[PDB]
């Protein structure tokens, strides 16, 4: 019964950071890492970065190393997101995703969240 | 270079029949026995238990030769390494060197009996055929060849290796070679050292190795102990 | 009646050498005293 | 007959003080003496006409195989080489740990962050990985 | 990265026709044989979801209908009965090094 | 006869095992055992009663 349950979108203006977040369901939170992916287009999805929820450690995309960065609060087993500088070519569909090992020592982004947005 | 050890870990199992040895079925004798058929009962269990005991010795010392894990073995293991110790996939041909330089009599078990018997060469001087006339029994051994040869590959299957912590449970699982540059290194060998002689390493090492064959002499004490065990045998026997 | 059997001998976990710059690992992922 | 024996007690004597200063006096990295499970401590009480030794000890099970490598190294410096100190460097199969490469201890499965604490500075060696990312012990 | 590309950019078949997707890499994926090759499906309305995996073509999101193959640069996806619920964009996706890029994909459509 | 030499073969079979647990197993830094050139890796192969 896992869940991931993505905030609501926003209209952010350009030029503002945006902050993004998923709570966590049906299982322990501190136990995984959350992948963020960003939909550029329909056609169109790139990696974002990954945040250990049970240590912090992090990874970026290294097109966001300065824009963005990742927070975590274990309390309301929830994860978030923010980055700095919006323009209106970063519009798009935001993922949270689980990590997994369906095989051994390959990462899989298992349960995905149902998408939210910001223009 | 090297150089070698001999231990010795048994006595070769026998038994005595007390009845056999004294007198051989005549009547007058074995009434006359009876008087002192106590003292046969007293050797016959004195020798049970001292074959009880080699073979508890042949148990321990292989729970340690044992191991949980090892590699698999197969021909060109080693590397650069010449490695004439791997098996004729079998026991050793060192092993076998061994066997062939030492002057034992020929085995008993099959054929047994029938190699003292009528139905062989007349030329057999077997101390095992005068062990039917004696009333002897010799035991066979409790570890059984093709066994013990499986032991020794065990064994061989635990070096790459010793090294990475205790090794006490983790196993390694790595060449052989590399495995000698990390004792190496555990000697004060600088690695620099080590990675531009590789190969004069190797070459060294297979000279080393290449005068085993010049090891069975009469001048190797190891390999006088391993005959001389052999005849301490065959001297209380005789 | 008592039966013939073979003496048993154990296996060792066979764990295959590898080749290259990375190797197999045996680990235990359980204990006892 | 009775000398005989007095000798052979006389050197298991021996044989039982060297395990009062050895197998419980101390730990010990020998194998061999004690129990066979490694060495964790050990006991002694009186038996009759000797002593009567009792070891715990530790048995391994539930062995699986992972992929391991000899060391790590930074792929945008040569020098900087390490390699784990009373462990080893798995890749790692667990979702907590973001980076690709973990610690583990050797006595049991148990995969960690390298960190500075389980790691040491080494000679460069032609099989360390050569990490091009994100290492934290150098951080550079 | 690796790039991936893949063919053809689109595919429409008969209801209960097999179908195959093509996946090339520019360099190869496999490190010490592991592949680290995953398979994704999405449809509008919803987020994209594991298919398969390189050595799990059941289980792992879908059905044995969806079988992966291939090694070193090469893949492919094959599904013997494609049936209008398969109607979706399809994804390669590299779990071999950071950043963790994937292809562009392509879409499959019953005509 | 019979008596003293299996006790004999006894003390010498504890040797052994402790060579295989200790020359064998392990490189080691003790000098003595082994033979007299540091240590370095040591093999052990059946030969009669040994």
């Amino acid at each position: 019964q896992v869940q991931l349950q993505q905030s609501g979108p926003e209209l952010v203006r350009p030029g503002v950071s945006v902050k993004i977040s998923c709570k966590g369901s049906g299982y322990t939170f501190t136990d995984y890492a959350i992948h963020w992916v960003k939909q550029s287009h329909a056609k169109s999805l790139e990696w974002i970065g990954v945040f250990s929820t049970y240590y912090g450690n992090t990874n970026y995309n290294q097109k966001f190393k300065g824009r963005a960065t990742m927070t975590v609060d274990k309390s309301s087993s929830t994860a978030y997101m923010e980055l700095a500088r919006l323009t209106s070519e970063d519009s798009a569909i935001y993922y949270c995703a689980r990590k997994s090992y369906y095989v051994d020592y390959v990462d899989a982004m298992d349960y995905w969240g149902q998408g939210t947005s910001v223009t | 270079g090297v150089t070698q050890e001999y231990i010795q870990t048994t006595i070769q199992k026998v038994t005595v029949d007390c009845k056999q040895y004294v007198c051989n079925g005549f009547q007058k004798c074995e009434q006359l026995l009876r008087e002192y058929g106590q003292f046969c009962s007293k050797i016959n269990q004195a020798l049970h238990g001292a074959n009880l005991r080699q073979d508890d010795s042949v148990r321990n010392l292989f729970a340690s030769v044992k191991s949980s894990q090892s590699s698999p073995i197969i021909p060109g293991f080693g590397g650069d390494f010449n490695l004439t110790l791997l098996e004729p996939v079998a026991r050793s041909a060192i092993e076998d060197l061994l066997f062939d330089k030492v002057t034992i009599a020929d085995p008993g078990y099959m054929q047994g009996y029938d190699d003292c018997m009528q139905q062989g060469p007349a030329s057999a001087r077997d101390l095992i055929c005068a062990q039917y006339v004696a009333g002897y029994k010799v035991l066979p051994p409790l570890m059984d060849v093709n066994m013990e040869a499986a032991y020794t590959s065990s064994l061989l299957g635990s070096i790459a290796g010793v090294g990475w912590t205790a090794g006490l449970s983790s196993f390694a699982a790595i060449p052989f070679a590399q495995s000698i540059f990390y004792r190496l290194n555990g000697v004060g060998i600088t690695q620099q050292v080590l990675s531009e002689n590789q190969k004069l390493i190797a070459n060294k090492f297979n000279q080393a190795l290449g005068a085993m064959q010049t090891g069975f002499t009469t001048t190797n004490e190891a390999f006088h102990k391993v005959q001389d065990a052999v005849n301490n045998n065959a001297q209380a026997l005789s | 009646e008592m039966r013939l059997a073979s003496i048993a001998f154990n296996h060792p976990i066979q764990v295959d050498q590898l080749n290259s710059s990375y190797f197999k690992l045996s680990i235990p992922t359980n204990f006892s005293f | 007959q009775q000398l005989v024996r007095s000798e052979s007690a006389a050197l298991s004597a021996q044989l039982a003080k060297d395990k009062v200063n050895e197998c419980v006096k101390a730990q010990s990295k020998r194998s061999g003496f004690c129990g066979q499970g490694t060495h964790i401590v050990s006991f002694v009480v009186n038996a009759p006409n000797g002593l009567y030794f009792m070891h715990v000890g530790y048995y391994p099970s539930n062995h699986i195989e992972v992929v391991s490598a000899y060391g790590l190294c930074d792929a945008a410096n040569p020098t900087n080489c390490i390699a784990p100190v009373n462990g080893y460097f798995i890749k790692t199969n667990n979702t907590r740990i973001v980076d690709e490469w973990s610690y583990t201890g050797s006595s049991f499965y148990a995969p960690e962050p390298i960190t500075s604490l389980n790691t040491k500075y080494v000679a460069p060696q032609v099989t360390y990985q050569n990490i091009s990312t994100n290492l934290p012990p150098p951080l550079l | 990265d690796i790039v991936l590309t893949q063919s053809p950019a689109s595919l429409a078949v008969s209801l209960g026709q097999r179908a195959t997707i093509s996946c090339r890499a520019s360099e190869s994926v496999d490190n010490y044989g592991i592949s680290f090759m995953n398979w994704f499906q999405q449809k509008p309305g919803q987020p994209p979801k594991l298919l398969i995996s390189a050595t799990s073509n059941q289980g792992s999101g879908v059905p044995a209908r969806f079988i992966g193959s291939g090694s070193g640069t090469d893949f492919s996806l094959n599904i013997h009965p494609v049936e209008e619920d398969d109607t979706a964009m399809y994804f390669c996706q590299q779990s071999k090094e950071v950043p963790r890029t994937f292809g562009g994909g392509t879409k499959l459509e019953i005509k």
